């Protein structure tokens, strides 16, 4: 069992701000090799033998180490180098993959894109009643959301449900959802979404108006 | 194009078992080795271990984590791998790819290069329910970017597909992973059009439940 340690655990660098990695062992290998995962796909191949880059993998991008300490650099930050990366050895069996680092890009920050939607027709008719609501493309991650119904806001059956940086934006979106009984919903007329981030000195928010 | 396709992921009752496939394509099979690895749910990769070539006797390695449980093998007549999971538990729940692993030559720049897209598997006796799928309709048509929404409620297990019109909708798209609740999965999609588009020309959500075999479209009302 040669275990692999990564460190740091996650990390958000700036374009072209220098980074690098390691796959730390609790024994010698012969060969450091490195994977870079982005979400929703398998992993590619990105440094072999230590320090050989993969296919269609950027000059800026450099492995190296020895015996129990290795390395993954990225020269300068790149926008299109931001994944999760895994190190590690075949030197011994069992084959070990690394701790993993999770790499994020450091963009312009963009105030969420709130979103609330009310119980529709088929769902309140199925005898249901939640009510969405969307806080798209922003930047960084942290962010919180706070309903609210007729002045108090809500924490029981509050579902939420970030994703991790967009490939093609950069950015965070999350989604929470409010689900109460069909019955209950009747008993409250406006439902607000309440957003907190660090674009806004106040709680962006969005909301409607039951009605029949 | 050296092509790798993993089926046989799917919900499984605990300590029972599950075989793990994986069709091959655009290489010499019987001369190259392929391991197994896995994932779960936001950690990790786990190696689970290969299989060698012909000249290497297709002798199985394993992984101690899961050794006497889990034999690999392979049809070496139509070029397929499997994976052979015993004494299954939770922690096994996870999406499991193959990777081809050394060949019988010096293409080592290869070798753990071509991986497959992953087979998501679910260690749990949990009850099978399709979801119920609803448009997220809003209310009071501004904002140039009007964003629709579709909410995938009360399915399993995982995975869903959801994209808009018949895939034609792909950028914009925001599907959510799944929260899991009372042994129950839910997640949103949102897409954020233009009027022109909607709804005008008419916007779709088709939703699919591989598991409960549910396919279905919503057809998202203005309103
Ligand atoms: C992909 C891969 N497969 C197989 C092996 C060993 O195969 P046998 O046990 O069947 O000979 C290695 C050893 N990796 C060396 C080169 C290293 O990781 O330093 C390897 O990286």
């Amino acid at each position: 069992d040669i275990e692999l340690t990564q460190s740091p655990a996650i990390m958000a660098a700036s374009p072209g701000e220098k980074v690098t990695i390691t796959c730390s062992a609790t024994s010698g290998v012969n060969y450091m090799h490195w994977f870079q995962q982005k979400p929703g796909t398998s992993p590619k191949l990105w440094i072999y033998s230590t320090s050989n880059l993969a296919s269609a993998v950027p000059a800026r991008f450099s492995g190296s180490g020895s015996g129990t300490s290795y390395s993954l650099t990225i020269s300068r930050m790149e926008a299109e180098d931001a994944a999760t990366y895994y190190c590690q050895q075949r030197s011994t069996y069992p084959f070990t993959f690394g701790g993993g680092t999770k790499l994020e890009l450091k963009r312009a920050d963009a105030a969420p894109t709130v979103s609330i939607f009310p119980p529709s027709s088929e769902q309140l008719t199925s005898g249901g009643a939640s009510v969405v609501c969307f806080l798209n493309n922003f930047y960084p991650k942290d962010i919180n959301v706070k309903w609210k119904i007729d002045g108090s806001e809500r924490q029981n059956g509050v579902l939420n449900s970030w994703t991790d940086q967009d490939s093609k934006d950069s950015t965070y979106s999350m989604s929470s959802t409010l689900t109460l009984t069909k019955d209950e919903y009747e008993r409250h007329n406006s439902y607000t979404c309440e957003a907190t981030h660090k674009t806004s000195t106040s709680p962006i928010v969005k909301s409607f108006n039951r009605n029949e | 194009e050296v092509k790798l396709q993993e089926s046989g992921g799917g919900l499984v009752q605990p300590g029972h078992s599950l075989r793990l496939s994986c069709a091959t394509s655009g290489f010499t099979f019987t001369d190259y080795y392929m391991s197994w690895v896995r994932q779960p749910p936001g950690k990790a990769l786990e190696w689970l271990g290969l299989i060698r070539n012909k000249a290497n006797g297709y002798t199985k390695e394993y992984s101690a984590s899961v050794k006497g449980r889990f034999t690999i093998s392979r049809d070496n007549s139509q070029s397929i791998l499997y994976l052979q999971m015993n004494a299954l538990r939770a922690e096994d729940s996870a999406t499991y790819y193959c990777v081809r692993d050394k060949g019988s030559y010096g293409n080592y720049e290869a070798w753990f290069a071509y991986w497959g897209q992953g087979t998501t598997v679910t260690v749990s006796s949990a009850k099978t329910t399709p979801p119920s799928v609803y448009p997220l309709a809003p209310g009071s048509q501004t904002n140039s970017m009007v964003t629709l929404g579709c909410l995938v409620k009360g399915y399993f297990p995982e995975p869903v597909t959801v994209t808009w019109n018949s895939g034609s909708l792909s950028s914009g798209v925001h599907t959510f992973p799944a929260v899991l609740q009372s042994d129950l999965y839910t997640l949103s999609s949102s897409v954020t059009v233009p009027s022109s588009p909607r709804p005008s020309e008419t916007v779709t959500c088709n939703v699919a439940h591989p598991a409960s075999s549910t396919k279905v479209d919503k057809k998202i009302v203005p309103r």
